[PDB]
């Protein structure tokens, strides 16, 4: 009950000033999530250290910055769970994975609110534009088979699972979008995937994602028509993974400055469950 | 003070009809009134100045009256008038600079600077010629308190005020909802804005609303309503609420459908105005309410497509604004405007003699915080210091 | 009517001039008048009002005449002129105001309000006092047929009017040229747009035209011109011409070259100013033609060429505008304006009361509407009400 | 009045005219530059506008006061006026308007033209000072 | 009206001082007003009542002449004078109770009722006799233009209001830390409560300010300002913000520490009294700034420990109040108190003959909702029937 | 002023108004419920419709009271005025159409208009007491 009904009236010449205090923990916190093949690359391990002690120049005091280490993007992809404050993500691009790199670009920059969908007994719908059904899992292999009024499948048999038709196969994350106001049967392997019926709230902003490799692919928006580009939607040019921590390091203020700790969550869950 | 008005106008005649071969005919009747003057000033011995910088100046008259046989005027004569006149125009010229910078709290409308009070007493009574002016005219209908009416062209009656309401707003300001505006002068300019364009509004549409008190109600303004208010039509980066940060405006502006604009005079609707701009009338009011609407075009070319997204970015943000002008209006109570030098006139002799700060007008006589706090012993006062203003202006300008 | 103003002025004489201890010297003339006023009146039974809601009142009329004997006027002369002047203020202030009410198709300048046209007998014809201010003047002028002459100050002849003509359009709406313009008050605002920035057009120059009629000739105007149109000089969303889409304008503001302004009467060249900004004067007129060019520039830095492709897509929207003031003028028919409060008391009189929509007059009486068809008849009726505001406005405020 | 001010001038003496909206300054719309190069991608300076009785004057900045000492950048604007007012009533606002949307400006040599693409910020401890 | 106050007076006078027995040099000079008063209301005739259910009354008088040729009054004096003091009683009954129940928003001062319309007329300025009493000496000073003045007893000044702010709330209700405050005609009673005793306010130290704006300015106000709010000093259940649930307040008196009470004018600072109690004075102010602290005790018995931990549980509620009272004030307008009776004679003049609700006051004359918006012609309407219910009080108790 | 004054309802010949600004006529076409085969060939219930079926009125304003001026068919006003102004080729004035043509004066016939036509009208008059 944060008073959320009465305009607040501001001035428009008075004045540039100074934000008091905010007292739940003495500061901020940064927080890198790069994959093992930097670590492998950079065959040390004082490096977190070293890190740390290059952060603390910059003005971050030492309790602050914490890592996390994902095996690859797709393993990633399955429950990203951001433990922490100012998220960073460190994405190599690899040929094939645009789509996976966007899913998980579009899952985490954005704040979701998912209810859970019991697939073995009801068939399900998509309310709007802003409704995605998201599976996760060891792999997922969402095959739909849309009804029409009638509850009679179209372009398959409710009773034949083979006539169903897959959407997505074998992903560890699947953002799947099928047309809204049609019902439809689901079909995955329960016992390994999982999935969500999830509406997009707006933007969350503890998390900018770093695309290292190649050209701008990202494309968050399911919409076809828009491709915008955030300015948390990063992108850098790596040979080497010092380099590449090495100027996230040096430009770390801004980095967090094109970000808000405010929209942050208790849970470090990517989505918010409402069951 | 009526005798004070009747000396400068006196003086004013007595500087304009009394000039070289006119006929006596024509200036007979100021003659005797001049005569009236010169002897009921004569052996009184008044004193001015005293507060600030502003001398003190004793003024003791005895002068030689105007011959009246004549049947044209001629140099001989003129010499001796203006001979009086220069006199008699420095006496009112400092009598009436004392009342501007003198000033009080309890009954205001009586006279300050003792020379004035003098003036006020009794024996001078003589000297009361005509109340034409509008401000005179206006004084004495107060005094003996009817109805009357000061008549002003583009009246600032707004203090200056630019200021915003965020009806909707989240620490990074990417999507906001809410009406900036600006009250100076006579203008106001209030504009809407939605950064989703009423995407999520019911029916698309989206209301604005914002009242504006005024201090004084005016009467019979002559009011012009255009829409597209234009200071708010450009990109800026505005202070947050509270100097926190700082957030982007960047407007893309519709028309605003279905604007109405209503008059009120204590509540009730005196005047509405829907959908009508141009020139419109407030026969009588206290309080704007100008009402618009923002609607999301329900067809868009591709361009403005691409402008308004269904999704969150926003990198453009609708807008849809109003201009009001009070062209000309008539208020009881005395106000500044574009067309009269009153309050240029009472503050400049303030400023000049670097006049120590009274009781109820503001340090310098600033208008803006003249007309925000416009309490009947400020409102009375100040319409004292006008007045005489007014009677000076007739001579010295 | 002449006999109405009369009766005005010499009430506000009567109540600026007849003040205590004011010599009979300033007021023996007045007096004279004030009693053949009195002698004139007495006897008689006037009977006002009865149409909306405005009540009907009976004036009678039996005073004595103002004492004579008197070498210097104290107060008993005073409350005795008091008692009847008030009296006499209110039936010149109902004769106006039912007056103001009334209009007639045939015949405006003859009076209405049969109140006023008993005065208009041959009886009241020694009343005939004075006729001094400009609209008893311009009234007795036309009486005597002859040039009239209004002088106004920011004369608002210009109808609302906002709106746009496109040269090149497509169903798409990305390729365009054209005009808009916004007319209102005294303002004209014209801007020209082209998508391409001239590309193909003849040298890379497009020639902009926008032409404006005057209802009335203004005469001896003095008029501001600038460029750069400040109103269509930022992003916009318009409503197609039918209503079915709505295009973007995206406007980059270049100069405005080779302007040509020509002032005319009945079709020839009066006046004509080519680059010439700033103040300006029409001698007499009843059209404008603004002529300006678009003149694509060669040379150009990278952030311009950037602007301005040759290629399909035209981001950025080249434009020019002038916009022109009419700051003062005389017209020979009766206008509003920003100074003068006549179309508001003419308005305010109509709404306080709720008179029916009358014949000749459009509905609410909208200046919009009543100067865009400002036929004879309506010039007449609207004449006419306006001198009796300016009758009125000499005594109620 | 006028006959008034023409008797007191003929015989020396103190006088005035008062005037609503005077247009006391000549048209002049202009700018000066103390940061420029060729290529016009970085400049500072102020634009203007006399006309009338307005005096609409607007600095800009391309780097928003990047390198400026303390990331303020100071304007000033001086205009003198042909021949003294007095006891003025002056309107001072904000937002000077006309410099506030895009413009393709001729250099002060005319060869090129400059893109100029205002973000109107908000002007901090104005002054105005009236000198005679 | 100073003809009815005077007609009301020399009746009182007649009916205190013609009684039996009395010299004749006691009622000399009364006899001499009643008898002129009877000649000068001889003659004429007057219609009362005719709205609501007032009924219609005529009164015609033809009285003859009080006699003068006795030494000390006797009973057939006495019961003749009564004769004709009864009529003229019931008759000035009637012409207030008519005058109180009319109102006019436009022009509230001049009289309604034309029966005493008819009495300001010229025949009737014999009657006039003083104008002693305290409303209508202030009717005159405020008749010519003059400083009035009116001493008030608790003065029904403030519109009741009850109700509270929550700077901090959750939906459940608690942690709760704010303001309340009831303001109720002469009582101001505000308690500001943290439910967590200022544990992580900044110095364990919560500020509380409580502004209140007087709609008119009082004057040399003697006020009463004690600590220890008795209304918010014991548990409640309070409805919501928005009434969907209701909340536990469960108090804990503190004793506000550095309190600062302000008195302000015209938004500068008038009086200022710092940790000051008992009975103080405003010389003269608008608006009323109560600013107070709940400190967290430093050290603390075990028990007052117990009281306020720093877990969530906040079982009790620590609160810090002021009571603040106006003894007596002076007002330029004119408002209801708990010593004068007019308000409530007015109120029960309409409820009694059952008006409809009129245009400018209230339904039932609602003084909450009287006060809360208290406009001029408000104010007008106000004093001038307040005026007229002392007139009556006079004479009928 | 679009208040029913008179209604005939079925009623041909002649009929009476007493003040009209408006005529409604409103009728109906009732396609015949029997028909003899001469008419059933001629109305088929199919596309092509060969003869297509029609209902009129027909109304004469036989003779009228106007407060203002018209021209008539028994007074010669008009004529006169018009040829007057042909026979000298007076040039075509700011309120009256070229060559007055009646059916343009009167589509619209604006007080001023009336005012002017009434006054040659009684000119004509006047001159056509002597001079026919
Ligand atoms: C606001 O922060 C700046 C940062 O340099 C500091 O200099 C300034 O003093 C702060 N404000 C105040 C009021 O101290
Ligand atoms: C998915 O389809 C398989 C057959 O390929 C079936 O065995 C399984 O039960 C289906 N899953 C659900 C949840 O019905
Ligand atoms: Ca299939
Ligand atoms: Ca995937
Ligand atoms: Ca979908
Ligand atoms: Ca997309």
């Amino acid at each position: 009950n944060y008073g959320l009904n009465i305009p607040i009236t501001g001035s428009m010449d008075t004045v540039y000033s100074n934000s008091t205090r905010e007292e739940v923990f003495l500061t901020s916190t940064l927080c890198l999530y790069y994959p093992t093949e930097a670590s492998t690359q950079i065959s040390d391990g004082e490096w977190k250290d070293s890190l740390s002690q290059m952060f603390l120049i910059k003005g971050w005091p030492t309790g602050s910055v914490y890592f996390k280490e994902y095996s690859n993007i797709v393993d990633f992809s399955v429950d990203p769970q951001l433990y922490c404050d100012y998220n960073l993500v460190l994405m190599k691009y690899d040929q094939s994975l645009e789509l996976d790199m966007s899913e998980l670009a579009d899952l985490i920059l954005n704040e979701w609110l998912c209810n859970p969908m019991d697939i073995t007994l009801y068939y399900y719908q998509q309310s709007g534009e802003s409704n995605k059904w998201i599976s996760m899992g060891s792999s997922c292999t969402v095959k739909v088979c849309p009804l029409n009024t009638q509850t009679l499948g179209i372009g398959c048999q409710t009773t034949n699972v083979d006539s169903f038709e897959t959407v997505a196969e074998n992903e560890k994350l699947a953002i799947v979008d099928v047309v809204d106001g049609i019902n439809h049967k689901i079909n995955l392997t329960t016992t390994t995937c999982t999935i969500r019926n999830c509406k997009k709230l707006g933007p969350r902003e503890n998390v900018a994602v770093i695309q290292v490799g190649g050209a701008n692919i990202l494309d968050i928006t399911a919409d076809p028509t828009t491709n915008p580009q955030i300015e948390r939607m990063m992108r850098v040019n790596w040979k080497r993974w010092w380099q590449v921590f090495y100027t996230i390091v040096d430009y770390i203020n801004q980095i967090v400055q094109v970000m808000s700790k405010r929209s942050r969550s208790l849970n470090s869950a990517a989505f918010y469950y409402r069951v | 003070m009526e005798v004070l008005y009747s000396l400068s106008k006196t003086l004013k005649d007595a500087r304009d009809k009394i000039v070289e071969g006119t006929l006596y005919s024509n200036v007979s009747d100021l003659i005797q009134q001049f005569n009236q003057m010169i002897v009921t000033m004569n052996g009184n011995d008044f004193q001015t100045g005293g507060i600030g910088n502003l001398p003190i100046r004793n003024w003791t008259f005895d002068f030689g009256l105007l011959g009246t046989t004549l049947l044209n005027l001629d140099a001989n004569y003129v010499e001796t008038a203006r001979t009086t006149i220069e006199y008699f125009i420095d006496f009112i010229d400092n009598v009436c600079m004392d009342e501007m910078v003198r000033e009080s709290q309890r009954n205001g409308v009586a006279p300050q600077s003792e020379a004035l009070r003098k003036l006020a007493g009794i024996k001078f009574k003589r000297i009361n010629f005509n109340n034409s002016s509008e401000y005179i005219e206006n004084w004495n209908l107060q005094n003996r308190r009817q109805r009357t009416g000061f008549v002003f062209h583009k009246p600032n009656i707004f203090p200056y005020s630019a200021s915003f309401t965020l009806n909707r707003s989240q620490p990074m300001h990417d999507n906001l909802m809410g009406t900036m505006w600006l009250n100076a002068g006579s203008e106001i300019q209030v504009a809407g804005f939605d950064y989703s364009c009423a995407l999520n509004a019911p029916a698309n549409i989206q209301q604005f609303e914002h009242i504006v008190q005024l201090r004084r109600a005016l009467t019979t303004a002559t009011i012009t309503l255009l829409p597209d208010a234009e200071r708010f039509s450009f990109p800026r980066v505005i202070n947050s609420a509270d100097g926190a940060t700082t957030w982007f405006f960047n407007p893309i502006i519709l028309r605003p459908n279905n604007v109405e604009v209503e008059f009120l005079l204590n509540g009730q609707i005196i005047n509405t105005y829907q959908a009508r701009f141009g020139t419109i009338v407030a026969r009588n009011f206290d309080t704007i309410r100008l009402s618009f609407q923002l609607m999301r075009p329900p067809n868009m070319t591709p361009a403005v497509n691409a402008l308004f997204p269904q999704a969150q970015p926003f990198q453009h943000h609708a807008t849809v604004g109003l201009t009001l002008r009070i062209e000309s209006a008539v208020c009881e109570s005395v106000l500044a405007d574009a067309n009269e030098t009153l309050l240029a006139n009472v503050t400049a002799v303030r400023q000049e003699y670097a006049i120590p700060v009274g009781p109820v007008f503001p340090p310098g006589m600033n208008w803006t915080e003249l007309i925000t706090n416009y309490s009947p012993s400020r409102e009375d006062n100040l319409q004292r210091v006008f007045t005489v203003a007014s009677i000076r202006s007739m001579l010295i300008k």
